[PDB]
């Protein structure tokens, strides 16, 4: 219910896709693993822990999901494009 | 029993289940996981019949 603190600028670029009101950013395997770990102990990834190792990328993901309702984020372990609804829960494919 | 992966369905082998295909992806990995499953089944047969 809170907003994520802004960690200065230098936000990673998000590519607007007006084709489907979507966007695209390449995060990787570390960001997705971090988000999956955060959404396993009952924590939150959208705004909690504003001093994380890769919180800047998570804040960028939160902004991308707020601005675009059907975001297409691609990881690096499998290169899958998880949508906004699939990224909402914080669990991507597998693993505890 | 011994052939079962801890988290599988205990009787069926579905290619859509991540634990069953050992975290496979696309076609080659999943079908090779099926090959490993039938290998495990043969080994279990060897243990059972002797």
């Amino acid at each position: 219910a809170k907003v994520a603190p802004e960690p200065e600028g230098e936000l990673p670029y998000v590519h607007p896709l007006p084709h489907r009101s979507s966007a695209y950013i390449w995060c990787g395997w570390w960001v997705m693993d971090e988000i999956q770990k955060m959404t396993e102990e009952g924590k939150d990834w959208k705004t909690d822990d504003p001093d994380s190792k890769y919180y800047l990328h998570r804040y960028t993901l939160q902004k991308m999901m707020k601005d675009y309702p059907e975001v297409d984020v691609q990881e690096s372990r499998n290169g899958y494009i998880i949508h906004k609804t699939a990224l909402e829960t914080g669990i991507i494919y597998t693993y505890p | 029993g011994m052939t079962l992966t801890p988290g599988s369905k205990a009787g069926v082998f579905d290619f859509q289940d991540p634990i069953d295909i050992r975290g496979a992806r696309w076609a080659g990995e999943s079908f090779k996981a099926l090959l490993f499953q039938i290998d495990k089944e043969a080994v279990e047969i060897a243990r059972q019949t002797g």
